[PDB]
């Protein structure tokens, strides 16, 4: 019983770790850069007026 | 790819800040699950 | 002093918007108060905005409408605005302009002062040396207010910050009673409250509540409904501050001024700027908003050689709950400390919804101490904060880790969370808790665990307080 | 058929009068010859551009994005020339079109056009990228008068609920596609595969017509029901059981 649980829990940990890693090294920088660009554009538009 | 496709605006600033907050909460929640899973792994291999 | 007869003009070279331009005025000066009389007999006040040779411009307070060219009198005063300050103003109620509205008499002025005030010498500043009690357990215990500290209260549209303000008003005071009540009877404390940019329901609610609490004998009240002229919005604070100054440094009292809805102040100032044709600044707000809020906030503290103090608790609302909006940004920069209210906590039907996790303070270390309070304060605050943070993040953990894998100590942390939000924070509108009651409840909440988990408390105080 | 061509090499300023002549003729044909007429105006973006140019020439105090502040008033004067009249028989049915700068819905021109007129059709670009024609996204398309223009006798007793339900299924299907993009099939279940299949067959059978495909309304409701049959009758909530007891089983 112990060994069965171990063998399945290994791949469970692997998929969870892959998900958290992909989340922390793909989407967050992308959103942050988009927000930087948005702030810049808003500033431009106000200054023209 | 490097920029989510949307027209810049103030409303857009609100939605993107909200989406960033959602991603952060998801990351923290996943970290907690990973903590529990590695605890189970260690306790299984304990003895 | 002044003995010359006043002038009056029947010259109107034009009108535009909220302004009225005339000319042929003899030796005009800036910031001179001007009266007006219309064809129909109405009387309106005003101020001088522009002056250039014999040309003059006057921004009419009450709003321009139906001002003829040839049939219009315009009397001049020759003096800047001056307030009739007086100690006896306590127990009264006024409007923005200072005209009484409670069926009472005109103030028998005791002295005249400049509305603008004067800067206070940094040499004669005195650091704060003692705390106060506002009546809120959540605020006093977790976040001390010294004498002379400037702590704002960030809120947003749709929250019950006004109820919190009223609660603070009807319960603010001192805790000198540590040693004896006999020496405590010497009370010299008063409150001045400046409701501005307030709708009608809230104005009536304030008046009724202040009258109900029975302590109106030491409360001055200023009202400026949103109907009244927009310029009176940016004159109410100056009157309130001048009164607070005169009471603090000429009567040696301990005054607590509470300002409401500084966002409306900002909006009124914006409108004045735009009417004055000046170039816009950042976000449409004028550039010198920083200097203006500085000259409003900086009138407080303590003065060497005078037994008195002024404490400021401004309130304001954050548009769109945006913490980087300019008004809260500048307000945070100028002032010391900050207190939050959080939407979620109000949405948990918890009153007062005070979110202590992002609430800070700047003078807590020196406001409290042996003598002026118990010796068991700072460690208790640190322990409560640490326990609560552990409990909240631990609830976040159990949300996915499952409640079955939790230790028993984990259940103790959850128990601490629920009891802390059930009793310490929730007080009810009239439960007047003191500081000592607050610390009693804090120790009772800490009793759940053993002293071993309480790793922020020194063992010396553990041997005394923990086994109670 | 009557025409008013204004090529791109023509003088720019005469754009501000071109639609007005057409609408004047339309009013005449509506209320003096008692004939039912359909108006079509094209490339209103150029119309807005001409207004911008004439305004910037006069050095007037400007508005958002450089456009004059009074755009809404002028567009109101141009669009409200439509409707029917007591004691008359003719009518005006106006169908303008316009182009979207950079596909931004919040651009001032389309904003004001949505505000004055009665909704949108929204030829969508992404559907066109998948060779779909007419590439129209039904989800943002709005038509206020449709609610009372349907019913027993007018079109049929069985029109509204089909429409509302199909709209709801499309919205939920796009939600499922978004959630799949977030995670994938591992946390989903059978119903999500069904909704995605519904989306596929709905973009296959409902939207796509062809350059000459002339459909009839009753046949259109037949196709709507054939699409609705992919799910059970129980999962549907918008449609009352009353219509299902008469038209679901087959």
């Amino acid at each position: 019983s112990l060994q069965t649980s171990f063998v399945t829990l290994d791949e469970a940990i692997k998929i969870t770790n892959r998900r958290v890693n992909a989340i922390e090294h793909v989407i967050i920088p992308r959103i942050e850069r988009t927000l930087a660009y948005i702030i810049t554009e808003l500033d431009e538009r106000e200054r023209e007026e | 790819k490097d920029r989510i496709e949307i027209f810049p605006s103030r409303m857009a600033q609100t939605i993107m800040k909200a989406r960033l907050k959602g991603a952060q909460t998801g990351r923290n929640l996943l970290k907690k699950k990973s903590d529990a899973l590695t605890l189970r792994f260690r306790q299984i291999l304990k003895k | 002093y002044l003995s010359q007869p006043r002038l009056t003009y029947k010259t109107v070279s034009g009108v535009n918007g909220p302004l009225v331009i005339l000319d042929h005025v003899k030796f005009p000066r800036y910031a001179e108060i001007v009266h007006l009389t219309l064809p129909d007999g109405t009387k309106r006040s005003g101020q001088v905005l522009e002056v250039s040779g014999s040309k003059a411009v006057v921004q009419v307070f009450e709003g321009t409408s139906g001002i003829d060219a040839k049939k219009t009198s315009c009397e001049f005063t020759g003096d800047i605005l001056r307030t009739p300050v007086s100690e006896d103003m306590l127990g009264r109620v006024f409007n923005g302009s200072g005209k009484p509205i409670d069926r009472g008499p005109v103030v028998l002025a005791e002295d005249f002062l400049d509305i603008m005030g004067q800067p206070i010498n940094p040499q004669c500043r005195i650091y704060p040396e003692e705390m106060i009690q506002t009546g809120i357990s959540a605020i006093d215990g977790m976040n001390s207010i010294a004498r002379g500290q400037k702590i704002p209260i960030f809120s947003a549209a749709g929250l019950p910050h006004n109820e919190i303000a009223a609660q603070i008003c009807r319960q603010a005071g001192l805790v000198k009673k540590s040693k004896d009540v006999v020496d405590y009877s010497e009370e010299n404390f008063a409150i001045v409250f400046a409701a501005m940019g307030v709708n009608m329901e809230t104005a009536r609610f304030f008046k009724s509540d202040f009258e109900e609490n029975g302590s109106m004998d030491n409360v001055c009240l200023f009202l400026n409904l949103a109907n009244d002229p927009t310029i009176e919005r940016i004159i109410t604070p100056r009157l309130a501050l001048t009164t607070a100054e005169f009471l603090a440094y000429q009567c040696e009292k301990h005054v607590l001024v509470i300002l409401t809805d500084m966002s409306s102040y900002a909006e009124a100032l914006r409108e004045v700027s735009a009417a004055r044709e000046e170039v816009p600044g950042r976000r449409g707000f004028p550039g010198y908003m920083y200097t203006d809020l500085a000259t409003i906030y900086e009138r407080a503290g303590r003065v060497e050689g005078r037994n008195g103090s002024i404490t400021q608790i401004p309130i304001l609302t954050m548009p769109n709950d945006d913490i980087t909006h300019p008004i809260p940004d500048l307000t945070g920069y100028i002032t010391e400390g900050q207190i939050y209210v959080d939407r979620q906590l109000h949405n948990r039907q918890i009153y007062p919804p005070i979110n202590v996790l992002p609430s800070l303070s700047r003078l807590m270390k020196s406001a409290i101490g042996e003598g002026m309070t118990r010796k068991d304060h700072a460690d208790v605050s640190n322990q409560l904060y640490a326990c609560y943070a552990i409990g909240k993040d631990v609830q976040a953990m159990k949300a996915v880790v499952g409640e079955e894998a939790l230790t028993s100590d984990d259940l103790l942390y959850l128990e601490f969370l629920q009891k802390f939000e059930k009793n310490f924070i929730t007080q009810g509108p009239y439960e007047n808790r003191t500081v000592y009651e607050t610390l009693d409840i804090g120790w009772q909440l800490l009793r759940i665990f053993p002293k071993e988990m309480l790793k922020r408390i020194p063992q010396s105080t553990l041997s005394e307080f923990y086994p109670r």
